[PDB]
RNA sequence: GACAGCAGGACGGUGGCCAUGGAAGUCGGAAUCCGCUAAGGAGUGUGUAACAACUCACCUGCCGAAUCAACUAGCCCUGA
């Protein structure tokens, strides 16, 4: 119904130094720095308090849709925020049947090669993001964890692992095969 | 086979709602198919255990 | 439900409230986290005699003794008021015996 | 020492343990017959049948079956005669009349379990919880 | 002070009752009252063959202003 200057409330913690040049939103903080590009939204953004940091996401007229999308903003920027503090961890126990599943890192933990899947002979060389480490864990039983700080990269990683783990031709009701992200949380705990 | 990741598999490929008339994996609370080919219906079913 | 109804839905608990709301001095504040088991039992009849402990939705009792005050005073019972669960053993009894007694004695005790 | 708390084993209708179950008594316990076989022979000829409570309350290296019941048991107690059906007697219904006082007289061995005041409460809990007696004291 | 979201519970007379194959509300049957209260359904189900944690119904906190249910007709889409 064309509404008016619909606005979002981002606060930012006391670490993080935020800095932007546009719709181009740039953000350091302890673990490394981060940017994206805001550019095709049209939102007005702007921020205020004296070492406060408080930001604001602001957008005038609209329609529905654009209403929802002045939200978005403000969850991806949350989402920079807890990046940029903690980073991602992702928790992956796979899950195998009669056939053990070996994963390896082949190069510097970027490269992920995954073996014996099912009993196929298809060594399956998988290729994750830049910007994204994976190590086979310590304590449990064959759980790989994927840290990093975009959350898109390392998301997008561990559904190119779990679509990378996919049974054909089969019932997928029975041969429960895969490797399958089990847990989301932060590098540092109790954060 | 550890019931608890069964529990886990099941919840990534089981628990899920099929359309009855565009056939697409959907979500366990999900109302509409979401696709184009059958145009958003409400007509759905469970997926079938074993 | 329809307000009142003269039946024991709304207005039945502001009839109890606000019709016990001329015997007494001192609203106590007792609050616990669980009372699923026997612990109701143990609220009641461990301090029974005066026997009271009542108050409903702390939601329902944002306007409710303003709007139904006139007694003036014990509306400094104001905003540290309605947060946490809250049971009111509201007394007519001696001094601080009563907290006394309830400094643990239905957890457990 | 050796003792140990209450198991509750019952729904039987005869006595000493629903069987000749006085020789098992010995298992993971060191338990001995003290009170199988005299407390519970006279416990039957003094409360007789209708699965009241008696339960295990060990203490010192012996058995101890001391009864100590409640409700519906012993409301199921009013009866003054149990001419027994020993299985499938048409289901024999004893909805019988009680007497005007089962208020101070059935009700005082069986209190400090009603969790109220006494005339508002287990007199009253027990009429709501007669539901083999219900035949209108009136 | 709803609406969904986070937090608390989800009893007792009473292992009530049909049974003694389990059933201590959880395959099945009749029924069904009352008390405590903030409210608990003589208990929607998860799951142990069963006992048990557990949830739902029902209830209370933080919350902040619209929310829910049907029905109708314009454009567009499916039907093609
Ligand atoms: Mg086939
Ligand atoms: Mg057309």
């Amino acid at each position: 119904m064309k509404t008016i200057l619909s606005n979002q409330t981002v606060d930012i913690p006391e670490n993080v130094d935020i800095t932007l040049k546009g719709r181009t939103v740039i953000v350091k903080g302890p673990r490394g720095t981060l940017r994206r590009d805001f550019n095709h939204i049209n939102v007005e953004l702007s921020l205020l308090g004296k070492k406060k940091k408080r930001l604001r996401v602001d957008k005038w007229w609209g329609n529905r849709k654009e209403l929802a999308t002045v939200r978005t903003i403000c969850s991806h920027v949350q989402n920079m925020i807890k990046g940029v503090t903690l980073g991602f961890r992702y928790k992956m126990r796979s899950v195998y049947a009669h056939f053990p599943i070996n994963v390896v890192i082949q190069e510097n933990g970027s490269l992920v090669e995954i073996r014996n899947f099912l009993g196929e002979k298809y060594i399956r060389r998988v290729r994750m993001r830049p910007g994204v480490a994976c190590s086979v864990s310590q304590a449990q039983k064959d759980e790989l964890i994927l840290e990093g700080n975009d959350i898109e990269l390392v998301s997008n990683s561990a559904a190119l692992i779990q679509q990378a783990t996919t049974v054909k031709n089969k019932d997928i009701r029975k041969f429960l095969d895969g490797i399958y992200v089990s847990e989301k949380g932060t590098v540092q705990q109790a954060d | 086979i550890e019931p608890s990741l069964r529990q886990l598999a099941q919840k990534y490929n089981c628990d899920k709602m099929i359309c009855r008339k565009c056939y697409a994996r959907l979500h366990p609370r999900a109302v509409n198919c979401r696709k184009k080919k059958c145009g958003h219906t409400n007509n759905l079913r469970p997926k079938k255990k074993v | 439900m329809p307000r009142e109804d003269r039946a024991t839905w709304k207005s039945n608990y502001f009839l109890k409230i606000i019709q016990l709301l001329d015997d007494y001095p001192k609203c106590f504040i007792v609050g616990a986290d669980n009372v699923g088991s026997k612990q109701m039992q143990q609220i009641r009849m461990s301090l029974r005699g005066k026997a009271v402990v009542l108050m409903g939705k702390n939601t329902m009792m944002r306007k409710a003794i303003r709007g139904h005050l006139e007694n003036n005073p014990a509306l400094e019972k104001l905003l540290p008021h309605i947060r946490g669960n809250v049971g009111f053993v509201f007394t007519k009894e001696d001094l601080t015996e009563i907290r006394d007694m309830l400094l643990a004695n239905k957890v457990p005790a | 020492p050796n003792e140990i708390k209450v198991v509750y084993l019952r729904c039987t209708g005869g006595e000493v343990g629903a069987t000749s179950a006085l020789a098992p008594k010995i298992g993971p316990l060191g338990l001995s017959p003290k009170k199988v076989g005299d407390d519970i022979a006279k416990a039957t000829g003094d409360w007789k049948g209708l699965r009241i409570t008696v339960k295990l309350t060990i203490q010192n290296r012996q058995a101890q079956i001391e009864v100590v019941p409640s409700a519906s048991a012993l409301i199921i107690k009013a009866l003054k005669e149990p001419p027994r059906d020993r299985k499938k007697q048409k289901n024999i219904k004893h909805s019988g009349n009680i007497t005007f006082d089962e208020i101070v007289n059935i009700a005082r061995q069986m209190r400090h379990r009603s969790l109220a005041r006494e005339l508002s409460g287990t007199i009253k809990e027990i009429l709501g919880t007669a539901q083999s007696v219900g035949c209108n004291v009136d």
